[PDB]
């Protein structure tokens, strides 16, 4: 039906230039202008500009005039946005959407492209076990953790106890430490003293091929 | 271009009551403003256009109003499922969105169960030491956690990240890691995690005595 299909994740080095697409199927490309919208980490949306494939005018956010170049390949109904001089600040999700006219039923947005911009290369995560030490332990519950330290790029799945311990798993979002990503999780299990089923955290990082199972 | 101030960002709503978001423009924008909903996971869903005109399928508990520069968005019954960010979007002259209202569900205050974790031996053999202090299940979001060595407040090395609000409990948890080099770590013994949180006047301090217990 009407779809705006976007380019897959672009991982790229600072200073470079990227070109991201919006493949407009299911309707007549020249009918609606394509706007591109920027989605900021944690919160916020920023309009970049639009290209109308009909009369051909493009209008940009003043703020993006030098950063973005908007274009459309009319023959294939693919509109592309190019981003010049990628700083780390352009890490973001970018979306294209066809304009909404009058009172139409639904507003069509693309699925977005994530651009993570950096000079780092693929690195397997360094996993370490976190278990409470000798702090009395004569009661309460126990909280066990695993520190997924230093990896690139984002994508790490920390399955607890090969799925068994779904109970209350907190998984804290990853943040950048010195150029790589660090992240962690915690499970709390019923009362004191976990030693019975070798609890195990298992973290996997797709781009690498890594499967670490730290139990002890 | 026209600026569009929108407030609040964060609203703690109780499920069952109403929320009133507001966007004030820099020029008169002639009722050309729209309101979007943006949950995690999906692209923004349009809710209202040209100030008051609801969308096909959008419920009438959502309502929109306003005229010159001032405009308001209203959700009469906050439903478990309206927890999203709402941006407004003028289009009287190019397009400009408001910063957004992140809604979260308001609930009883609850105090954090703190834990501190020593370096894992394997991290030491690598040459590093991250001490990690978990602050699980509290409300509200605000917690100020201090890291101390032998009573000495260390602030660099500290990495902090919070969990999203848990669907089935409505608390938030936090993780705090202090990354130090093997040497710095071996020259000190006490490491202290100190949460200053609304639920209690006195700071929640937790310390572990290095290795020997
Ligand atoms: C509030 C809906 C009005 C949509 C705008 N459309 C009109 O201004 C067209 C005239 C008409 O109502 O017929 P547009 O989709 O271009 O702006 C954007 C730009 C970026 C994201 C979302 C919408």
């Amino acid at each position: 039906e009407v779809q705006l299909q976007e380019s897959g994740t672009e991982l790229v080095k600072p200073g470079a230039s990227v070109k991201i697409s919006c493949k407009a199927s299911g309707y007549i490309s020249t009918d609606h202008a394509i706007h591109w919208v920027k989605q900021r980490p944690e919160q916020g949306l920023e309009w970049i500009g639009y290209i109308s494939p009909g009369n051909g005018d493009i209008k940009y956010n003043e703020k993006f005039k030098v950063k973005a170049t908007l274009t459309a390949d009319q023959s294939s109904s693919t509109a592309y946005m190019q981003l010049n001089s990628l700083t780390s600040e352009d890490s973001a999700v970018y979306f294209c959407k066809r304009s909404y006219y009058g009172s139409s039923y639904v507003d069509y947005w693309g699925q977005g492209t994530t651009l993570t911009v950096s000079s780092a290369k693929t690195t397997p995560p360094s996993v370490y076990p976190l278990a409470p030490g000798c702090g009395d332990t004569t009661g309460s519950s126990v909280t066990l953790g695993c520190l997924v330290k230093g990896y690139f790029p984002e994508s790490v799945t920390v399955t607890w106890n090969s799925g068994g311990l779904s109970s209350s798993v907190h998984t804290f979002p990853a943040l950048l430490q010195s150029g790589l990503y660090t992240m962690s999780s915690s499970v709390t299990v019923p009362g004191g003293g976990w030693p019975s089923a070798t609890v195990t955290c298992s973290v996997a990082h797709p781009a690498s091929s890594t499967t670490v199972d730290k139990k002890l | 271009d026209i600026e569009l101030t929108q407030s609040p960002s964060s609203l703690s709503a109780s499920l069952g009551g109403k929320v009133t978001i507001t966007c004030k423009a820099s020029q008169d924008i002639k009722k050309y403003i729209g309101w979007y909903q943006h949950k995690p996971g999906k692209g923004p869903r349009l809710l209202i256009h040209y100030t008051s005109t609801l969308l096909p399928g959008i419920p009438s508990r959502f309502r929109g109003s306003g005229s010159g520069r001032d405009y308001s968005f209203s959700i009469s019954n906050l439903e478990g499922g309206d927890i999203a960010t709402y941006y407004c979007l003028q289009y009287y002259n190019l397009r400009t969105f408001g910063g957004g209202t992140k809604l979260e569900i308001k609930r009883a205050d609850a105090a954090p169960t703190v834990s501190i974790f020593p370096p894992s031996s394997e991290q030491l053999t690598s040459g590093g030491a991250s001490v990690v202090c978990f602050l699980n299940n509290f409300y509200p979001k605000d917690i100020n956690v201090k890291w101390k060595i032998d009573g000495s407040e260390r602030a660099q090395g500290v990495l902090n990240s919070w969990t999203d609000q848990d669907s089935k409990d409505s608390t938030y948890s936090m993780s705090s890691t202090l990354t130090l080099t093997k040497d710095e770590y071996e020259r000190h013994n006490s490491y202290t995690c100190e949460a200053t949180h609304k639920t209690s006047t006195s700071p929640i301090v937790k310390s572990f005595n290095r290795n020997e217990c």
